[PDB]
């Protein structure tokens, strides 16, 4: 982790799998190395390929002088070793929550958009629901989600047709009910929808 | 080749005020008629911006520390300051991304470059044509490669006030070099002018390299000469 740092903030998927058969040669495998000494630490998603001759004080060196070590490790493998020393090919799948125009789909067939109220819209990363409605909002081309006052996405530019449309929610509200006396009459409780009629 | 000119005059470090500059769209989210707070690396209002004034004797491109993020401006009428290196030690072993425009297209290419102490473009002063480039010679253990979309550029000498002003912001953040861009016309000789201008993103470059130092790349007008074109460097703070 002192060589490859994954941050607390941004995160993806870490994928390791065993390679006793391929990499763990019976006589040795010294193609792979890693640094074990470095001035300070590494920032996340940031590395140092360079084979800088390390010194604990900071002076430049020429080995094998006093406290002039090579940073890389003679990091070999054997198939006769235990599972804790076997090599593991690790692929780290960092994603982008930074919603640019998208790359991965995980394919579903894309339907046609409708002005109809109450559509379960599933755009690129918006599994919301509401009323798709075209809007006059400007959208400089490096932004494609619109927000109004808070957390909720107000408007989206469509990913297929680049049409600018704002989202209204499914037209909720409270139902209130007028009754006269139930002893007077069980006749129909008339209602409220706090909504456009 | 590591060709350095003889008379290299040191910068006087004429400080200027980042009046109302260094403001960019912080994320890809449209917001309409609202007030919005943001915790991110910005250029503070009225900070010290180190000017770099190029004259016939003064040749300004020192190895400037990066330090968590920089603002960049360039008063241009000949489009001189085209080129950015972002290195660790600015030598052959360290990783250094090189963002350059060679007057037809912007080319970003990160490798372990043997950085010369004096990069320059051999451009004639009355003609104004790019003949060659001598920025890099050896490029071993190359990480990143990119070629952008093409656009034309004028190189030759003008005289007077500045017509162009390219305003750039570079943020090293989780190995992603965020690059921003804005533009407005000005009229000034040497001062970084007061005024508000908003910057827009272009590149989220997946580099992952240690950026601590940087150096701009100048367009020399060729025994050398430079036209009147200054650039400005600020620092971003959280
Ligand atoms: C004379 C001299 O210092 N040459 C340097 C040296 O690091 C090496 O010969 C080469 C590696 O590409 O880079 C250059
Ligand atoms: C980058 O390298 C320099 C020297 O090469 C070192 O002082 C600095 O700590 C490094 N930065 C990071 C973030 O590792
Ligand atoms: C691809 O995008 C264009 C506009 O960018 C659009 O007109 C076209 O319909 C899209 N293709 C499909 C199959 O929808
Ligand atoms: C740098 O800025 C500080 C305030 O941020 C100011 O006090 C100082 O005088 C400035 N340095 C100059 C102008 O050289
Ligand atoms: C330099 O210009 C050429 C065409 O003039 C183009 O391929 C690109 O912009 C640059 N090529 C590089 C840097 O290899
Ligand atoms: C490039 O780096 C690799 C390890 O990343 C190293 O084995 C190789 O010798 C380097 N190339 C040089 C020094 O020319």
């Amino acid at each position: 982790d002192y060589n490859y740092k994954l941050p607390d903030d941004f995160m993806g998927c870490v994928l390791a799998w065993n390679t006793r058969n391929i990499d763990a040669t019976s006589t040795g495998n010294y193609n792979y190395k890693y640094r074990y000494l470095r001035h300070g630490k590494l920032r996340p998603f940031e590395r140092d390929i360079s084979n800088v001759p390390f010194s604990p004080d900071g002076k430049p060196c020429t080995p094998p002088a006093l406290n002039c070590y090579w940073p890389l490790n003679d990091y070999g493998f054997y198939t006769t070793t235990g599972i804790g020393y076997q090599p593991y090919r690790v692929v780290v799948l960092s994603f982008e929550l930074l919603n640019a125009p998208a790359t991965v789909c995980g394919p579903k067939l894309s339907t046609d958009l409708i002005k109809n109220q109450c559509v379960n819209f599933n755009f690129n990363g918006l599994t919301g629901t509401g009323v798709l409605t075209p809007s006059s909002k400007r959208f400089q081309p490096f932004q494609q989600f619109g927000r109004d006052v808070s957390d909720f996405t107000d408007s989206v530019r469509d990913p297929k047709t680049s049409e600018i449309l704002d989202i209204s929610p499914c037209s909720f509200g409270g139902v209130s009910v007028i009754t006269p006396g139930t002893n007077a009459s069980s006749e129909v409780a008339v209602l409220y929808q706090d909504v456009n009629c | 080749r590591c060709t350095t000119f003889d008379d290299v005059q040191a910068p006087n470090y004429t400080q200027h005020t980042s009046s109302m500059r260094g403001v960019y769209y912080p994320d890809e989210i449209f917001r309409s008629d609202t007030l919005y707070l943001t915790q991110d690396l910005f250029l503070p209002f009225y900070s010290n911006v180190t000017g770099f004034h190029t004259i016939n004797h003064t040749f300004d491109n020192p190895v400037i520390p990066f330090k968590d993020g920089i603002y960049f401006a360039a008063t241009e009428k000949s489009n001189v300051v085209r080129g950015w290196v972002f290195g660790s030690t600015m030598n052959n072993k360290s990783q250094s991304v090189i963002i350059i425009n060679n007057s037809t297209n912007v080319v970003i290419r990160a490798c372990n470059f043997e950085l010369c102490d004096n990069p320059f473009f051999a451009v004639s002063k009355p003609m104004g044509t790019q003949t060659h480039t001598m920025i890099f010679d050896n490029a071993f253990n190359c990480t990143f490669e990119y070629i952008s979309d093409a656009f034309s550029l004028d190189v030759s000498e003008k005289s007077g006030n500045f017509k162009h002003l390219r305003e750039f912001v570079f943020k090293n953040k989780d190995g992603f070099l965020y690059v921003y861009k804005g533009y407005q016309p000005i009229d000034v000789v040497r001062d970084l002018p007061s005024g508000f201008n908003t910057l827009k993103p272009i590149f989220k470059l997946p580099l992952g390299i240690n950026i601590t130092n940087f150096r701009a790349i100048l367009t020399a007008f060729s025994t050398w000469g430079t036209s009147a074109a200054a650039y400005f460097v600020g620092y971003l703070k959280p």
